[PDB]
């Protein structure tokens, strides 16, 4: 039984790392999403709007 | 760093908005009167017809 309890709570220690890991990289996924939309936003201003139109 | 580094090019959104607000009222400004003053003119020639 007390072998069961320090597994299960050594589980989750063992376990917080890889979400971290995969919250960190998803960060900086939006970070890059986010880089492409402002290129092409200000693309759609600049480039299409403001000079040329 | 890269956050820091690989802004995209141009001066940024915040500063863009004022960028495009004179940009966008300039055109208006050498244009609507002008065709105000353009459909003046032509009910004047509607007037004459």
């Amino acid at each position: 039984v007390l072998v069961g309890e320090q597994q299960q709570c050594q589980d989750a220690k063992s376990q917080q790392k890889e979400q971290m890991l995969l919250l960190e990289k998803k960060s900086a996924a939006y970070s890059q999403v986010l880089l492409r939309c402002l290129t092409l936003l200000q693309r759609l201003l600049q480039e299409h709007r403001l000079k040329t139109q | 760093l890269h956050m820091k580094t690989s802004l995209p090019p141009g001066l940024p959104t915040q500063e863009l908005l004022q960028i495009q607000a004179s940009q966008e009222k300039q055109q208006k400004e050498n244009l609507g009167q002008a065709l105000k003053r353009l459909e003046k003119l032509l009910k004047q020639a509607l007037e004459r017809i």
